[PDB]
């Protein structure tokens, strides 16, 4: 099944109270596993496996790069408000990762984002920063000429990172790794009059990656399908549904299981 | 550019008047990160609850999970209420009740 290790940055200029300026968590798969912020000054667990399988040294040592990556992060930020010639509250976000995929191939990223847009995207294969717009691009220029920073940025999301996305794994594997499958139902109502609309909804499964269609005759739809949000229930679980008007029949997969649901 | 927040009121479990459940509101898709969020019932603020930390989206967006521990009543109506830079004032989503 595949999996990922991501980490987030977020800083924000003249912050509102309430509003740190600066925060950074880390996520596998859809899973907060780490948090850190400008007002705890602190790296701390956010998954109770985490917490019990790194011991207090690795807390210590990443809370103060942490310390080093925020001041970094508020420079940066106040330099590119100055390059847009910006004043107020502007944001500044960062996104690490990589995945494992279930072939067994690997994939990684690093963005920074500008007021929530993209703004320059790490091209690992190339070795170069893709640009969006001129203040970008003076940015990426700088960057591009340290050729050693750009080797390090390639061997820690095809090496360290999967390495360490490996290590979560194991330690989170009786929550990462479980199955739970789908409860499902059909429903049928008259809304319109004449109209009669038909309700795939499902419920209680984990991984949250589920897919849901509707079918007529055994045969792709062509009609418009209506599709919920895949949500979390609250309780490590998650629901979704999908809808059509009007033999048809609601078709779901689920890790490695396809249920076909007949309307009659 | 400011997106507003995506805002969805719903039970944990299929819902039945008298039988305990969840309420959920999820917060999706908006940006800055600034937001405050309340669950009401009958127009009043619940106390007792539970949230998920501010959360990251690969879009940059942001979201958040607000809960409460509920038996829905045919009488009682609940509500999620939101406020964001991108709203004049506090915007109220009634649960629809499936
Ligand atoms: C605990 C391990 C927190 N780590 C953390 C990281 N870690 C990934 C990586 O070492 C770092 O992003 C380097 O800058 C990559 O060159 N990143 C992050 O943004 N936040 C964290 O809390």
């Amino acid at each position: 099944r595949t999996h990922s290790l991501r980490y987030f940055r977020l800083g924000v200029s003249d912050p509102i109270h309430g509003v740190p300026e600066f925060i950074s968590v880390g996520y596998v798969d859809s899973h907060p596993i780490t948090t850190y912020d400008s007002v705890t000054r602190q790296k701390e667990p956010r998954a109770p496996w985490m917490a019990e399988n790194l011991a207090p040294d690795h807390w210590e040592r990443y809370t103060q790069l942490l310390r080093g990556w925020q001041q970094m992060f508020k420079v940066e930020l106040k330099r590119l408000q100055r390059h847009y010639n910006h004043s107020g509250s502007h944001t500044y976000q960062r996104m690490i990762g990589c995945e494992l995929l279930e072939d067994g191939s690997t994939t990684g990223f690093l963005q920074y984002a500008y007021d929530g847009q993209d703004f320059l995207i790490f091209n690992k294969d190339t070795l170069s920063w893709l640009a969006v717009d001129n203040v970008a691009h003076t940015i990426k220029q700088a960057w591009e000429a340290n050729q050693h920073e750009l080797l390090y940025q390639k061997n820690w999301l095809e090496e360290e990172c999967i390495a360490w996305l490996k290590r979560f794994l194991e330690y989170g594997k009786d929550t990462l790794q479980r199955t739970e499958p789908p409860l499902v139902r059909v429903n049928r109502k008259e809304t319109f009059p004449g109209v009669t609309a038909l309700f795939c909804k499902a419920h209680g499964f984990y991984p949250p990656e589920i897919y849901m269609t509707w079918m007529k005759n055994g045969e792709e739809i062509v009609q418009e399908i209506d599709y919920g949000d895949i949500l979390p229930s609250g309780d490590g679980t998650y629901q979704a549904w999908a809808s059509i008007e009007l033999l048809y029949s609601c078709h779901v997969e689920h890790s490695g299981v396809h249920m076909v649901l007949q309307v009659p | 550019i400011q997106r507003t927040p995506k805002i969805q009121v719903y039970s944990r479990h299929p819902a039945e008047n008298g039988k305990s459940n969840f309420l959920n509101c999820y917060v999706s898709g908006f940006h800055p990160s600034d937001i405050e969020v309340d669950l009401l019932k009958n127009g009043e603020r619940i106390e007792k609850v539970e949230h998920s930390d501010l959360s990251f989206s690969k879009d940059w967006s942001f979201y958040l999970l607000y809960y409460t521990e509920f038996t829905p009543t045919e009488k009682d109506e609940y509500a999620c209420r939101v406020n964001h830079v991108t709203l004049s004032q506090p915007k109220i989503v009634k649960w629809d009740r499936d």
